[PDB]
């Protein structure tokens, strides 16, 4: 089909291979900290390469592309948040979760509170969290990308594509996946910016984007179905806050509040609370070295706006009447979809744009992205399942044993996203995204306020936490069930869901759902009994540095201080960077 | 006009005021 794309990706595969085999050679299996924890011998540039090789994904490019060409900017506040939260991470949670010793997240809470219920609830909430809003984004995407690109087949495409990441993982371990995630940041980088660089040259360059994309609207507007007839000239036309990256707070998509307040409560979980983030921070081979990772994923972490969002806004420029049509059969002869088509922005803008060698880099870029996320996903999972439910099951197995526990809930988990990939076909345009950002912001803040309220207040216990938990799941279900049940759809198709339900955005939902959460613990708790301090060290950030003994209701982070200051002064100057990042960008 | 790379300027402003305050409630309260 392609003389040199072939080449290209067969390089790629055989980096792939070659750090992966490097990594083999240097994995000292064996014991579940090599298999799942890389022996703790982590280093700054594959823990930084492994948060964002695993957290970037075929759902970033696509989504922010699409969101980017439908709406505008806004959408890049997703990725910036991170920058803060990761920062968090490094140095609030981390640490604790390093002088706590655990392998996972549940273990954390059943041996920071104590019993067997808060453990099993949360691993299955964290198992359903990443089955709903990880696995579905990244399938949706490749599917989208191929059908697009290539169009050869779509089932057969991402089912390959997870037998080829099921064998990398199983076979990896942390330390494969975050070397040869230090090689696929590169690919990732090397191939978006190349691709920026094209669209700023066919565009004319940032001035000539920030100049025709108000312009950028579809002409075909009659929608012969006479439902619909004269569109409003208000959902074909880009919004007036295209360039704009907070919006309004109340008749505004993503308004301001909502993006700081409800994504800092989404990605404290993303990021600080949940396994995937987590684990690649606890096979580090210090506290310092998990900061340096930290910086170095969030100074990443400002990149996919120019690289994944600005590209989508150039698809729109270019081919306005093919992304950012409205009309439902027009957009249904260009996509399928009736509901816009804007996901299709970076598959055009790499078929359009880029000769054929860099038609291999791109399609190397996508499959480098997505292959890292679901190896990364897998890896958590078995970690998760493994761990929680072997060890409260079967509580003495070899390692022998749990090494393969841990191998097959890989294929397991590669089988259920298989069984799953058909619900995910069943959304159309943006909606996955809506809907799993939404799915998140319902799910996410108990599990947030439950984590901070473990690291920072001594006070809360098994009832609190376990009854915190419960109400937020019920409360996040009493509005998901009807919302989700009304369904979705455009100006031209709009759903008939109450205003009093839709018309809360998801994020002060989640606001909302972590205070109630938070605020129910706190009560459970006070009129309850405590637990008294002698469980608690190095189990609250407050006794972090506690040499003295635990009891156990079932270490030692001293970084010199020289390389402390400079991993702090650069930690800081990312964030001086990402803010002003975001008042340039309004 | 407020140009953009103003904008960026306050907000690096305000955070730097920020990050100051907080590291001298670290040194007096710790
Ligand atoms: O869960 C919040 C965290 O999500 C992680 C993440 C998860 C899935 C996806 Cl796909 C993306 C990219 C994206 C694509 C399309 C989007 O469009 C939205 C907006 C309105 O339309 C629907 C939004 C985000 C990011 C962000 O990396 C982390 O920073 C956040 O903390
Ligand atoms: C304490 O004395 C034990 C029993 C607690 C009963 C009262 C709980 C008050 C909670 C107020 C916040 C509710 C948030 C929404 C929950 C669905």
């Amino acid at each position: 089909d392609n003389p040199a794309d072939i080449l290209v990706i067969a390089a790629y595969f055989l980096l792939v291979i070659g750090v992966g085999l490097w990594s083999m050679c240097r994995t000292n299996r064996g014991t579940v900290g090599g298999y799942f924890l890389a022996g703790r011998s982590m280093v700054w540039w594959p823990v930084g390469a492994s948060l964002f090789a695993s957290n970037i994904g075929s759902g970033h490019f696509v989504g922010l592309a699409g969101t980017g060409a439908a709406s505008g900017l806004a959408v890049a506040g997703f990725e910036w948040n991170a920058l803060f939260v990761v920062l968090l991470l490094g140095w609030l949670f981390a640490p604790v979760y390093l002088t706590a010793g655990v392998i996972t997240m549940p273990q954390y809470l059943r041996k920071r509170f104590g019993g067997r219920r808060i453990r099993l609830y949360l691993s299955v909430l964290s198992l359903f969290l990443y089955i709903f809003t990880k696995i579905s984004v990244d399938m949706f995407s490749g599917a989208v990308f191929i059908q697009q690109a290539l169009g050869w087949n779509i089932y057969a495409s991402v089912i390959a594509l997870l037998g080829i990441t099921m064998i990398y993982t199983v076979t990896g371990g942390l330390a494969a996946l975050m070397y040869t995630d230090t090689v696929q940041t590169f690919v990732i980088l090397g191939g978006a910016c190349i691709l920026m660089g094209y669209a700023f040259h066919e565009v004319g360059g940032y001035s000539g984007l920030f100049d025709k994309y108000l312009g950028a609207a579809t002409s075909l507007t009659v929608s012969e179905d006479p439902a619909v007839g004269n569109i409003s000239s208000f959902c074909y036309r880009p919004r007036p806050d295209s360039y704009h990256l907070l919006r309004h707070p109340v008749t505004g998509d993503l308004p301001w509040p909502a993006l700081l307040l409800g994504l800092t409560i989404v990605s404290g979980w993303y990021w600080c609370s949940d396994q995937v983030i987590v684990q690649r921070c606890l096979a580090g081979k210090s506290l310092t070295h998990i900061k340096a990772g930290c910086i170095l994923c969030g100074y990443l972490k400002l990149t996919p706006m120019f690289l994944m969002v600005m590209p989508g806004m150039i698809s729109r420029i270019l081919y306005p009447d093919e992304v950012a049509c409205v009309v439902p059969e027009v957009c249904r002869r260009v996509c399928g979809t009736e509901v816009g088509c804007s996901n299709i922005a970076y598959p055009r803008l790499v078929v359009k744009l880029m000769p054929n060698g860099l038609r291999g880099l791109m399609l190397a870029v996508m499959l480098a992205a997505l292959m890292s996320s679901l190896a990364s996903i897998f890896n958590s999972s078995s970690t998760l399942f493994t761990m929680d439910i072997y060890t409260r099951l079967r509580p003495r197995a070899g390692d022998r044993e749990l090494l393969l526990v841990g191998r097959l809930w890989v294929v397991f988990i590669v089988v259920v996203s298989v069984a799953w990939l058909p619900v995910v076909q069943a959304a159309q345009g943006g909606q996955l995204f809506d809907y799993i950002q939404a799915v998140s912001s319902y799910l996410a803040p108990p599990v947030s306020a439950v984590f901070v309220l473990a690291l920072f207040v001594p006070r809360v216990n098994e009832q609190g936490a376990f009854w915190g938990l419960i109400g937020g799941l019920l409360m996040g279900l009493a509005r998901l069930i009807p919302e989700f049940s009304f369904g979705s759809g455009s100006c031209v198709q709009p759903s008939a869901c109450p205003a009093f339900l839709c018309g809360v955005h998801y994020l002060y939902f989640a606001i909302v759902l972590f205070f109630c959460s938070g605020l129910l613990t706190l009560t459970v708790s006070l009129c309850t009994a405590p637990i008294p301090r002698k469980h608690l060290h190095r189990l609250v950030f407050s006794l972090r540095h506690s040499k003295e003994e635990r009891e156990d209701l079932d270490e030692d982070i001293s970084e010199d201080p020289s390389w402390a200051r400079v991993v702090n002064l650069n930690a800081l100057l990312m964030m001086a960077v990402a803010v002003f990042l975001w008042g340039f960008y309004a | 006009n407020l140009q953009p790379w103003m904008q960026g300027l306050i907000a690096v402003a305000v955070f730097l005021v920020l990050v100051a305050i907080a590291f001298a409630v670290n040194h007096f309260w710790c």
